[PDB]
């Protein structure tokens, strides 16, 4: 008799590329891929996982934190990974802000990057001894407290001269001093108020447009203010007012003082933000749901089975499947073989 | 393409069930299959080692930057997601590349399996069996199924039809 | 590596023309060469297809940003040079890596196509010839020219030298 | 008779590299690259190709179309791909412009940058009933029309106060508002006029250096202007005037208003830009010629034959090959092997 | 008897990765990789290696060569490799400056990144008879020659009035043309001196705040000065001052101009860096102490043994080892095989 | 892989000293062990050739940014550490990958040594001795250590045995 050595044949659907033979016919194949589904996203496993700054400052929102509005000064939590889910934060209380005549928006997103953030217990500048007579700190019903019908962003301070028969003046310089530790950012908010003719000549003694600038680690900026005719209020407390205000920030690094030059209508900085780290930011939609191995920008929260995943490529962050072009397989069978047969 | 050249047979055989490659017999009794299991574990192995080192590679995460602003520093965040796009490209073209290597690797690896087990076949078949060189050996028995299924276990002896055998080493 | 252990000739032939690989016949004769077509267009395709799988790599483009323009964002467009230039090596090392692997297999299945030659070889001859294991194989009969081509073509024939022969299994 | 397996010798000039052999010399090689020339640029296959931004536009430059000048506003084709052949855009025509003095020649290569450029069709600020005083729409011999000897460009107006006893006026403000669709970014186009002590006097009703300060996208820019004494006349109308201009652009992204503060001699914006997409861009020259599957900045125009080629890297868009640091081969041959010989 | 192949036993420790077997036991390796240890910084092998930018200039800091104090001015020389050792690098002399008010600190940080560094021998303009009537150029004991008790920056001129009854100016504009060659980069620095309400009056005829204004390449800087109540003087010439002056740099591309608007209190620019090519930077320590193939920055001057390393991966130039993540090891023995034995 | 389906030997000789493989031979003297010198130089150069060409890699250095000042810039020098980051990490990977498979290379290649060496020893034996399909020959003769050291050399004769010997060709 023949005895030979010999290889199955069955049914070979797959198909795997190879180098010297090209695409070939297999019996059997491991997937190495999936794409995945569209979930909600969710805390990443292992990486405790911030949403809002300050979780426990209810009807809050991010900016309204990040600017120090009263009834929303709380606990911010340190955290390794963060969800941003605002590209234009938006405020809901206290008094009415021009938003888009500065870079205010995007404040809480640039806390939000640090590992931890806390707000300063002590006051970075004395308003009421600060350049250009003594000031009474003004308070507006906008931004009323728990314990109070009446307040301010506790970041800043407004200050208004106190005397009579005040008047014009010449631009003044403050400087801001960086009263974190040196393992830490100092991030600065300031700014100025603004107000109808009258009132401006009530106020300040002056009635003319006001002018600011603001010089930090190199980057200068230069404001002129307006003097009536407003854009409507909104995103606000929801009391009417003649006035509006328009609101900064100032980046400090460690051991590096910034300054700036101000006239009538100064918002000066008060509470400043200390923060250190870095933490990883992903675009994000909220509320955070269960536990998730990874955070992907177009998937949201999934865990990871495969080891490559195929479909959209976006930020993601965590314990994740890496992308790839085409659904690879390994094979894991046999090339096709035409069945032998005797005659 | 090595079995292309030394004219082994480029067909296969659907009753090989338990297994990828093993063993054929011809003559009278008409054909007999038997499936090899140590080489298709051997290969089961291999792949699953494979797949080991292809499921180890770890990335770092692409996040976004922590400084760069919406609006303000949009420039950078244009070369940011640049950078996304290349490393995306260049780590799926390096992986396409590992995967075709492995697959490369096991379909080259099919022709050993065969030359292996015809090295385990010639021991067991001893001495006065004869060596064709296209897989296949001609011998003075026969080999019904039973035989063949015995040859696939390695408990086949030639002694058993009275011809000689090779010893095993101590 | 193989044939330099195994003592293979590790010479070459420069009859063998119609060919890269094929087989020699020694004796009295002389010396005839013959080229087996079937392993050269076997090479030829390995080739070939390697060929195509490193012609189907395909990399995205590197263009200029839209957004950075030319003196105000130009430390913007150093790190967009940087980042050029270091996907350009990279994947330069990378296609290097592929080919030389590429170029690796190429050059190690050659004694592999001996092995495979000797196989064919070994069952045309029949079980008359003896194998010395260095790739030749000892015959009771002479081989000319003639012969070694029937040989290449797979239609030589002990019976014609009055030599046991393998028969061939219907399939 | 002895009978072997045996391999070939031939001439063996090539050389490829091996992991486990070195370099070995080998029979026959396939290149796998080429080094291109030198060609003129071309068209992409399968990508319409911007050069001009309004081709139908003849004797215009691109900054003189992207500035709106008179004859030379028409249509703006959308287009994937684009050239960059200018990198100091330059005027041939209308009113001397200060350009070094900002970043106004980069205006048309950030056009190209987007695929769809529109000019809007409505003014986005009426200019005769802008902030301070009714003002006169300026105009001047230097910017001919075809059907005119006096205009101005299409995206500014010339606000000049149309009263006897015009005087100097405070810092106004006046907010710019996104025309554009949901989809499109704006490009607001603004600037000052200035003159010589007397001319001043005439037009403005002040003789003193004007300010003005533009926001947008948390971005300030500064400009003080000058009164008299002014540089040459260069890439112009042809025409001696005895004043200058000088322009500038804000980006304002879909939903963001920005804001000019300006005094005497304001540039208003009219007409604005409106565009979409992007458009992938190159360094290259014209006139375009032919077509082309690949566009490389040091070669121009060429087609793909190798996958690889070796040479000068630089930016690439199309169907391009790859660039490698050495010219590659894959062997298609045999490893050299010494004449064996009889004797 | 019976013959047969074989291969050894012996002991082994060593462990590879492979990919159809997994990690398997080795008789021997081939280590790739080492982990360096700390050394000090280095020269470049085959290539000259900057430290201080004028190294001839004793007692001087790299900052007080920048703005061309008194003593401190020699030769530059070319390198095509420079280590960065001060982050923050401070003067030593010479008059009070407001370092932080600016991105000035950064000046020489930003030459070393060029080539070829050479101070202009020509001013760039003459500040005398610049606008704003005639000035007297300002000197200061504080800078003291080697053949003079007093005198000031030579990249500055501080431009104060010469006549009797000198008064307030209106915002002056001056053209800085470019002087260096069209290979070279120019840097341009200026600035202004402010004082106390008394010597204010004194020198300038003006108590109030002035106004500055640069303009350069697309970029926009504004300062407003402070008049008295300055901070301590630091880095200075030790002699003390009621004064304190603010200084800054603007950086001009071959053929472009820049412009400063000026009001009083000016230092007007002279001499101007000439700046050309790119070198190699990092950082790292001084002194040099000897030669080195590669310099890294967590780990000082090193020599290559190894392909590759192990350790902190951190920026590095010459001929470097490679940083990978683990100790790779290239197999050099046989797999791990148990001892036969014969009953 | 190989010697496990094909029932090769799978421990290995302490008395291997010489070399990394070889022979034993059987039988009555008890066991005696030979390096084969040729096989082990073979591996070696492999290994010293893949060793070099691991070592050829050359890849661009990663500095600061010229242009890009700290302060000033500290979003482009956010963007350049992560563009370095990356850089290390791919390239890290892919040394990885080549590393790989050149241990797969010569854990693979130990087998394809033994398959070599069964060629050589083949040849040498003669054909008066039987192949077994293990690795393993028998022979008529006694083998103890000096023959062994004989077969390692290539030096050994059957004839010594008055045994059938393949000649070798004149080339
Ligand atoms: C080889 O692979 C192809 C692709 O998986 C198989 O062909 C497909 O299946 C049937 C044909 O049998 C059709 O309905 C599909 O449209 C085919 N797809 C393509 C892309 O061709 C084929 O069956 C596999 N097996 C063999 C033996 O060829
Ligand atoms: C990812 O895996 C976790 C862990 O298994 C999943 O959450 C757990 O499973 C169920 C959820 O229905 C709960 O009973 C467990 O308490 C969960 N464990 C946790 C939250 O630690 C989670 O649902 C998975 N997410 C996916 C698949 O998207
Ligand atoms: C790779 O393919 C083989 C198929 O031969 C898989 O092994 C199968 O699964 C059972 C486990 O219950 C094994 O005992 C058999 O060898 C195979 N089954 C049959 C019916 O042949 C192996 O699991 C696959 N590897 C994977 C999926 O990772
Ligand atoms: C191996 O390849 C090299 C490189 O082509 C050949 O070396 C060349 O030989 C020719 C003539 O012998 C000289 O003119 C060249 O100067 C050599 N060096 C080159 C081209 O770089 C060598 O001949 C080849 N060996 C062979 C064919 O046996
Ligand atoms: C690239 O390929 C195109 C297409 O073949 C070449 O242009 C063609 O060939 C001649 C040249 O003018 C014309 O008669 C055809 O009509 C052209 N076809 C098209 C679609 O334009 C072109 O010359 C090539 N460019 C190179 C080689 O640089
Ligand atoms: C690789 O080399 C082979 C020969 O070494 C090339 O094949 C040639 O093409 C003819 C077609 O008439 C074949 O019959 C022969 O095999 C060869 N003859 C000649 C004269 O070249 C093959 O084309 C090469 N592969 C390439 C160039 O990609
Ligand atoms: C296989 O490799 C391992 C790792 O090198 C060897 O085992 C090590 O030996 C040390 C000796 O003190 C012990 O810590 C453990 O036995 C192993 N170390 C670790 C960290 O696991 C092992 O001996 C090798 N196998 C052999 C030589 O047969
Ligand atoms: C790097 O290598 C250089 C060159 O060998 C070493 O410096 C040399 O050796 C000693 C100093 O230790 C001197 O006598 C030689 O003159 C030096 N040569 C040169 C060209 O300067 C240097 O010490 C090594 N650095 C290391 C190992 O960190
Ligand atoms: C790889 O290992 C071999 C031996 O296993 C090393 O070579 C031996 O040691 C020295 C170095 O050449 C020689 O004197 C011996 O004669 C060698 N023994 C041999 C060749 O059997 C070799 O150096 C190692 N390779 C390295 C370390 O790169
Ligand atoms: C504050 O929160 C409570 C409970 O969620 C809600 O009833 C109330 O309307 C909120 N006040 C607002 C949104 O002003
Ligand atoms: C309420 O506001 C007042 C000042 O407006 C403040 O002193 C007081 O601490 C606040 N109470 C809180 C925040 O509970
Ligand atoms: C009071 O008001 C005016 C100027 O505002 C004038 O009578 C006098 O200078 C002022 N006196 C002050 C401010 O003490
Ligand atoms: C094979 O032949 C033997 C010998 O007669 C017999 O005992 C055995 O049952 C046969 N097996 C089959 C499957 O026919
Ligand atoms: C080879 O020998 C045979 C037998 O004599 C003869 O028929 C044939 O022509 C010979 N071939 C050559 C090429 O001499
Ligand atoms: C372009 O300008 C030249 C200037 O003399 C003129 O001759 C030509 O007709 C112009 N082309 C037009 C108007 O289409
Ligand atoms: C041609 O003339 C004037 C130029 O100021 C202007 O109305 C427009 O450019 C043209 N007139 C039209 C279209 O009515
Ligand atoms: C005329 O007088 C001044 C001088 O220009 C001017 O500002 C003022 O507006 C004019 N008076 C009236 C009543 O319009
Ligand atoms: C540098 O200072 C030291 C002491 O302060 C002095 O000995 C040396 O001469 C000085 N070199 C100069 C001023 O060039
Ligand atoms: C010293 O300073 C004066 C400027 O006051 C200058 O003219 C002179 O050349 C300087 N001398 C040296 C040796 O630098
Ligand atoms: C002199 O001073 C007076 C008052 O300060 C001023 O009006 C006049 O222009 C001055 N004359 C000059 C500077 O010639
Ligand atoms: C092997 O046996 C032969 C028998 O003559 C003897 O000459 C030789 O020395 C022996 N070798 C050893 C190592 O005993």
């Amino acid at each position: 008799d023949r005895i030979c050595t010999g290889i199955t044949s069955s049914n070979s659907p797959h198909v795997v590329k190879t180098a010297t033979q090209g695409e070939v016919n297999v019996t059997g194949v491991i997937p190495l891929t999936t794409t995945p589904t569209k979930s909600h996203f969710a805390n990443l496993k292992g990486t405790k996982t911030r949403g809002k700054l300050c979780p426990t400052c209810l009807n809050c929102t991010d900016l309204d934190v990040a600017l120090g509005r009263p009834m929303c000064v709380g606990v911010t939590p340190s955290a390794k990974a963060s969800i941003l889910h605002e590209v234009r934060p938006v405020t809901s209380g206290c008094f009415p802000i021009m938003h888009d005549r500065t870079k205010i928006r995007q404040l809480p997103n640039l806390l939000r990057g640090y590992e931890k953030i806390r707000l300063s217990t002590q006051n970075v500048i004395n308003a009421e001894k600060a350049p250009g007579g003594p000031y009474r700190l003004g308070t507006s019903g906008s931004c009323p407290n728990a314990t109070s019908r009446s307040g301010f962003f506790a970041t800043m301070a407004w200050a208004v001269p106190k005397d009579n028969n005040k008047t014009a003046t010449n631009p003044l310089t403050v400087e801001v001093p960086h009263i974190c530790t040196k393992e830490e950012d100092q991030i600065t908010v300031w700014g100025f108020h603004s107000d109808d003719k009258t009132q401006m000549k009530n106020l300040y003694g002056d009635s003319n447009p006001q002018k600011f600038t603001s010089s930090a680690n190199g980057v200068t900026t230069h404001y002129v203010s307006q003097i009536g005719g407003f854009p409507d209020q909104t995103e606000d407390g929801g009391l009417p007012q003649s006035g509006r205000i328009v609101v900064d920030y100032m980046v400090q690094k460690p051991g590096k003082t910034g300054t700036i030059v101000y006239q009538r209508g100064i918002l000066l900085p008060q509470k400043v933000w200390c923060a250190s780290g870095r933490s990883k930011v992903i675009k994000g939609s909220l509320p955070l749901i269960g536990e998730a191995d990874c955070l992907h920008e177009k998937y949201g929260g999934l865990n990871k089975s495969k080891p490559y995943y195929t479909g959209e490529h976006a930020k993601a962050i965590g314990n994740c499947p890496i992308w790839v072009k085409t659904p690879l397989k390994l094979a894991n069978g046999t090339k096709y073989r035409p069945p032998a047969k005797l005659l | 393409f090595f079995g292309a050249i030394a004219g082994f047979l480029e067909g296969g055989w659907e009753g090989m069930i338990a297994g990828w490659h093993g063993y054929t017999s011809h003559g009278a009794h008409g054909v007999a299959v038997a499936a090899d299991l140590k080489s298709t574990q051997e290969a089961i192995n291999k792949i699953t080692k494979n797949l080991n080192s292809l499921s180890e590679l770890e990335v770092k995460n692409l996040q976004r930057l922590s400084g760069a602003m919406d609006e303000l520093h949009n420039e950078i965040l244009e070369l940011d997601e640049k950078v996304d796009d290349l490393r995306a490209d260049t780590i799926s073209s390096q992986i396409e590349l590992a995967v075709l290597l492995s697959n490369e690797g096991i379909i080259n690896s099919e022709d050993e399996h065969l030359l292996a087990l015809e090295r385990k076949l010639k021991k067991m078949l001893g001495p006065s069996a004869v060596d064709i060189g296209n897989g296949c050996f001609e011998t003075k028995h026969k080999c019904n199924q039973t035989c063949l299924d015995r040859i696939a276990a390695g408990t086949f002896n030639a002694g058993e039809f009275s011809l000689p055998t090779f010893d095993s080493l101590n």
